[PDB]
């Protein structure tokens, strides 16, 4: 029941700049992860081990943080990123996903 | 010497005394508001945390021969210990009971293989070593070791790879962030490390690529060829071997305090701002100040209270069932000297770490002194009370007897030959000085009043002044002691140092003092003191004898091995 | 490559039972744990439980301790999730996801099913 | 305050008493049927068994050089220590003081040779090391080490073989089935292994080809160049070195019990199913149950009885020769705390292993308590006897004096102002109540009988209106029946309330306060003082941290700083593709 | 039972006695000529002399790889630690924070060089280690290790040279001729060896070409890149490394004695050839001999008289400023057990080595016994004195009452029913035998004289012989006790075991003895003995628990390592 609050609910972003996302944990977790989901689709393994980019993601992405704070910044936001970013952990039974965010382009 | 005689003048009614009023008897209010109960005493746990683990390593040996003319010199033997990777442990060892012949590992930041006998790899079965007594298990694959010779004048190179599994006995001390094995290997990780339930908080030094944690992992028992019960198992890949140990949570494994001695019957006294837990079966007494002691000040003190309640409820059941009843929940006191006393009171039917001293004979003395000091003070109080009661009853004897012989009784009190009178209800005294020398003392002959036959004297007449004798060398100036002149008149009289005997109011003889036998009003009491002692420093074992029990001494061996090249080689000369 | 075929859509009366399969193809099936999640209609994601296909070890979220049960066909290499005592609130797209047996830092849900969808009505 | 006065009513013969008959004095039979003698106390031998041995090995070093342009890099140095075979010791060293130069040994189950300096084998002599003090001796053959350079761009290979013999100090602990040398080598054989006396039954891990036992062997002393005395000398060939040591049988070398303290005079008491061995020179007392203790239960216990009889028959000779006689065989007791007390009595002419505690200060307390508890109980018995004898004599004073003044004496016994009579041989009492309120006490003026001159009163008359007269201690006689001849110089005091009213010649004079009159004391002082309370601090000469802070190197400390040499100074994480 | 009767014959004037005179009272003149003062107790220093040093070693590894077809095998890895030559410390490290890449050293009596990565030498900088916590600092140059593979079927050979500097904790014990580093490397030299202050006479095994002492030398602090203060810094070139430490003279660093406890107040007693240092705050008493102790018999005793003057002058300042004054210099006593007691006397305004025992519980027993033995002897002296004073005062009650009733009093002294008279100033006694059986006794009725009315008896008449009754079962043979015949004659008399009541000189009844109530002249005194105790050998930690506090046990590791080749390989077989 380790609640993980992805502070930003909907993160608007003019395409080209940098943004940030937070996953805030109640008690600490060794490793937060990240998963995105384009709508009407399956989620995708996106960031494992809090900084490792997954096999087959753009290098513009960057996740960081430790303890109870965990960040996620895109270096250059692209319009191909309108996803639903969940933060995830397995340190405590039951595994708990975040509330999720939702990107927005500005056009 | 010369005999002493006393002269009593006619007493002057100036000096007046009365007998002091009875003194009030003091009451030593001895007695302690105590409380009996049950106690369990904890001490500092100093033993290392012992648990069992399993090392997994292969053994790579490269031998380089040189086939000579008629011999075979070995020019090199590089031996190394490499870890078995955990993909091979879970898929080959624990599934089947075999181990591969190829040794894949990493040295010098490169990825290296090596083959047993330089053949193709096989999964060779693990065989129990021949020294598997219980307490040290192992399983290897190859009793052999491979090297070849080749043609004369040439070199060759063999390679032996031998999979090895050993049970070990790992071991870790406070604050539990490293554990050493039974093969001399320090592992720089807490034994309680893990990736779940907050265990990542524990200390580590290895990169996180190396750690691997399983749940429900049924480990293969290589002897019975069966699988054990499921348990959560860790695996760690050191640069030389692979440790695998079953994970257990910290909270129920280590403990700062361990049980020393449960006590069925203590007595909790109360001094000024201190308690005393007198433990009369152990002959021991601990002292705590009157506060409680919250054990949450201490690291890892969560096994003391709950374990104590399981013990006290046994004792209160099995001994104090019908006799007593409890008086609230248990109380924790920090005893002086580093002991922790968990104490449950009774009643009749009517952060940091604690350091414990290495000797309790301060506390046996505290009992031994208090057992004597309580008993001596009780008896010395009973003397003084009964002494005061005696003297008060004795006073009535004195005041009852002063109308009989006033002078002799008052003389004993004042330590001085006085001459007292009773003027109603008081005592009027008068001193009696010594009679000096140059005085002729003439004892008379007859005690008869001259002329009057039926009237005779009572104590003998003297001729100094023509007076008569008193008593205890008192000399009466007059001659007033008269009596009816009674037959069978047989008297003695003390005179100087000779009892003078008269018969029928006439002189007969004298007789010395020590000729007359004595009866003793004194009551003996031979009280004898205590002797002085010297307690010597008796030590069962010296410090040298307590360091002389090991098979080897590490500092002693290294003082001899590390001068090997100095003793047996000339290191100073160089060659141009 | 790695593919997780899944049982597809399903409508069901309340109080009944269902059995959703997650057929796997592309890897050796017996050494990869198979999890299950629930995503409600537009809501967030919730973990359910998993089963080890080798040793038949099972964890589960205790909020789903009675709704679901899990089993594995050894032969066809599928993982079944059977739901007993259905309610209306279970109207949700489900998933199945592969995950390593070891809890290492390299252990994430690296392959997901396409997502079956179950609705409960009459 | 108001002075309290007492009225004694006319007595009635109802209540009778009699002085209690003398009580019986108790006897404290304090004294112990003891038996003194001679005792020797053994403790657990915890020390390791120590003996001296010899190692014989050849040091084989293979160096590989690579001559560069202007240097000479060593690319390998394989050091190895090979054993000297016993056919080379018994035939070359002990016959000539020489060792060969061909190292013949076995590695990898292959028969391997090595040549010093790659030359022909010679028998080089053994030369003393430069650090031969006493205790640590050695002899070797070569101060040098051989390597060669060669032409540049090439590798060459040297070989140094160096015979080495050391005197070592072997060492073994219980149950004596392994012994470690002073070169840091565990040898997995019991030191008492042999071929005779069933010593072949002892523990061993090595095969019997590696063992050799030679009776009457004559080891060569390498400095005097002589031969030593014949003795049975073992030889064991490990895979690294050859160990020789002179064989000595097991039952005369090790011992579970070593002597702690011989004691010239003990005292054996007889408590409830226990003995006490009061050792007053050591200030120490041991307690043992009444049975014997058979030392055959304890492993390796053949030295206890013999080494004791050699000691007791010294002490019985040198001190107790004339004065005391022996009373049987020596006796063995297991003292509490794990001590073995071998006790020989005297008389005047008229399978397991013992673990002993690390502190005898429980026994010094047991002595110190029993030295006081003997003494105070002896002194308390003499008080209670002599108190009881005192009170029994004091009754004669009371019984003799009760005809004189009964009411004074009976009042002190009853703690109550009473009025007694003597009805022959008993005492009949009568309680005296106080004087109440609202009562005037008119003290009279004269003590003269009105009408007579030669007859005058004895105590002062009073007016209560009741016409009585004054008694003693505020007694108010309700009559006036005290008459006397009218004696001149009638200077009398009388206690009246809080005033000693003085009469002279049977008339009033004055009064005076009580505390004006001086007092003499019948009381005898006794200023007994209690013991105070003490708090014993736990004093320690050395802590546990200091007792581990004495050695030159700590093994666990060096190993914690060793085995992360690779982690600190090298990056073991990265790989190179 | 039969009541016992006594008959007193008329006393014959043979036996005479006189009451014993007063006995002299012993004066237990207890008291000790004591001397209070301030004491400081030293014990044997057993700790190792710890100082900090700095090793300077390069690290040379030569790795040889055999490039296979599809893999790579490392055939040889030769690791070696070579010293940095002391020119390179003074001219490169302490000048620029750099260490060269070329390794110049000496092996096998030849001069040998080796290069990192086989390149040209570079002055690579010194980088701090990644594990620099406090207490363990180190610096190095290369995080890498070099090896190459080459074309397949071939051997290649690479070299890694890694400069390493460590702050270590050196450590040295008595007699200070070695010091062991924290890397396990014994150095065979005293830590006080130098070239000045004769310190060159200290023990050393190396040749003097390896030693280099520099005065005013400034070590470069590698983190802050600055130069430390000047101090004389040694350098020794071992065949594996280079120790460098700051030289300090021997007499200001080591010490055979160290302070155990200061004491603010003692008391020095004066026994026979012994002193007693009663330390009542510590509850401890030390015993010496009356001679002083010359500390120059002990090696390395320079600290004590210097340091103890700093302490006693603090205490005498802060506490005894107004009330006390000194009485000379401090003194030095060797207390029993191996303690050194430095005692400064006060007064009010009115060669070998010491070995100290591992326990002071003898001295607490020395104090606890002395504190009881002092007190119990003081009270028992007061009992004996006040007893002797009591019995002397009691004599006057005895001697004053003997004229009244001599018989009952003399019967009490002699434990024997006698008949006594007072013949002037002495007592004539006579024995009263019993009266057994074969005798009838007729108790009469009338105590009146027959014929008379105003004359009556004093005690009742008996008829054995026509006599009369006495007191305490005496049977008077005559009938002489007559008196004026007084009305209301209510008397009792003891008769055997019956009290006989007469009213008006006539019999009425009898009554048993225990029917008549009693009053008690006995004063109670309930003294109670001490019990017997047994003191169990209570130990907080066994010797097993004291040896089980370490992470690794060296003998236990070696008993498992040194049969590694026995367990996992066959060493008996050979191959032809």
């Amino acid at each position: 029941q380790i609640v993980l609050s992805q502070s930003p609910a909907i993160l608007s972003a003019s395409p080209g700049e940098k943004v940030t996302m937070t996953c805030r944990a109640s008690s600490s977790v060794s490793y937060i992860y990240w998963y995105q989901q384009k709508p009407e689709s399956s989620p995708k393994p996106w960031i494992y081990a809090t900084s490792n980019l997954a096999s087959g993601v753009p290098g513009r992405f960057s996740g960081s943080g430790s303890g109870t704070s965990y960040s996620l910044t895109i270096s250059r936001v692209e319009a191909e990123d309108a996803a639903t970013y969940y933060c995830q952990q397995w340190s405590y039974n039951p595994y708990t996903f975040g509330g999720g965010t939702k990107l927005e382009i500005r056009r | 010497t010369k005999p002493t005689f006393y002269v009593c003048p006619p007493p002057t009614g100036s000096t007046i005394v009365r007998l002091e009023p009875t003194r009030t008897c003091p009451d030593y209010h001895l007695g302690k508001n105590f409380t009996e109960g049950i106690a369990v005493v904890y001490k500092e746990n100093i033993a290392a945390y012992k648990f069992k683990a399993t090392v997994y390593y292969k053994d790579v040996i490269v031998s380089t021969a040189w086939a000579g003319s008629s011999y075979t010199q070995i020019t090199n033997r590089y031996a190394d210990r490499v870890p078995i990777p955990v993909s091979e442990i879970t898929d080959t060892i624990d599934k089947f009971g075999k181990c591969s012949s190829k040794a894949t590992y990493v040295r010098n930041n490169h990825k290296v293989e090596a083959f047993n006998e330089d053949k193709n790899p096989q999964d060779m079965p693990l065989i129990a070593s021949k020294y598997n007594s219980v307490g040290s298990k192992a399983w290897h694959t190859t009793n052999d070791t491979y090297m070849v010779a080749g043609t004369p004048g040439t070199y060759r190179t063999g390679t032996s790879v031998n999979c090895i599994i050993e049970e070990v006995e790992a071991r870790s001390i406070f604050p539990y962030d490293s554990f050493g094995l039974s093969t001399g290997d320090i592992i720089y990780m807490s034994p309680f490390f893990g990736l779940r339930d907050g265990a990542y908080r524990e200390h580590s030094n290895y990169a996180m690529d190396r750690f691997h944690q399983f749940e429900g992992y049924r480990q293969r028992d290589l002897d019975t060829r069966a699988l054990l019960e499921p348990a959560a198992r860790n695996f760690l890949v050191t640069p030389h071997l692979t440790v695998g140990w079953n994970w257990k949570p910290k909270r129920t494994e280590v403990c700062s305090l361990v049980k020393w001695r449960e006590v069925e019957d203590v007595v909790r006294d109360e001094y000024a701002h201190n308690f005393r837990f007198t433990m009369k079966t152990l002959s021991t007494t601990f002292i705590s100040e009157t506060n409680e002691f919250n054990l949450n000040q201490i690291h890892l003190s969560q096994c003391v209270k709950e374990e104590a309640r399981a013990i006290i409820n046994r004792i209160y059941t099995t001994r104090y069932n019908s006799s007593h009843v409890r008086t609230g929940d248990i109380q924790t006191y920090l005893a002086r000297g580093g002991f922790v006393v968990v104490f449950q009171p009774l009643l009749s039917n009517s952060n940091r770490t604690i350091t414990t001293t290495s000797s309790v004979e301060f506390a046996m003395l505290q009992f031994t002194y208090d057992h004597i000091q309580e008993h001596v003070n009780e008896m010395l109080a009973r003397i003084s009370s009964s002494w005061c009661q005696l003297q008060n009853r004795e006073r009535a004897l004195w005041s009852g007897l002063f109308p009989i012989n006033p002078s002799a009784l008052a003389s004993t009190i004042l330590d001085q030959r006085v001459k007292a009178r009773i003027l109603g209800d008081v005592i009027s005294v008068s001193n009696c000085p010594e009679l000096g020398s140059d005085t002729r003392i003439i004892l008379q002959n007859s005690m008869r009043v001259s002329g009057s036959t039926t009237r005779c004297y009572s104590r003998p007449l003297i001729s100094i002044v023509e007076g008569q004798l008193g008593t205890d060398n008192e000399l009466i100036m007059s001659r007033d002691l008269l009596e009816p002149c009674v037959a069978n008149h047989k008297r003695y009289f003390l005179f100087g140092h000779h009892y003078v005997y008269y018969e029928d109011y006439r002189y007969v003889r004298e007789i010395a003092v020590h000729d007359v036998g004595m009866i003793s009003t004194y009551v003996d009491l031979n009280l004898t003191l205590l002797k002085d002692r010297e307690f010597m420093p008796l030590q069962v074992y010296t410090r040298d004898e307590l360091r002389d029990t090991g098979l080897l001494d590490y500092s002693e061996i290294q003082r001899r091995n590390q001068m090997h090249s100095l003793r047996f080689y000339d290191i100073d000369k160089v060659v141009q | 490559e790695v593919q997780l075929q899944q049982s597809g859509p399903e409508l069901v009366k309340p109080g009944a039972s269902v059995k959703i399969s997650c057929k796997a193809s592309g890897y050796t099936f017996a050494d990869y744990t198979m999890h299950w999640v629930k995503q409600s209609h537009g809501k967030s994601l919730e973990w359910i439980g998993y089963i080890n296909p080798y040793s038949l070890f099972i964890d589960s979220n205790q909020k789903f301790k009675n709704k679901a049960t899990l089993t594995v066909d050894n032969s066809s290499y599928t993982a079944y999730m059977e739901l007993r005592s259905l309610t209306s609130e279970d109207s949700a797209v489900y998933y199945c996801a592969r995950f390593p047996p070891y809890y290492g830092f390299d252990s994430h849900f690296d392959y997901w099913g396409q997502g079956t969808a179950l609705t409960v009505s009459s």
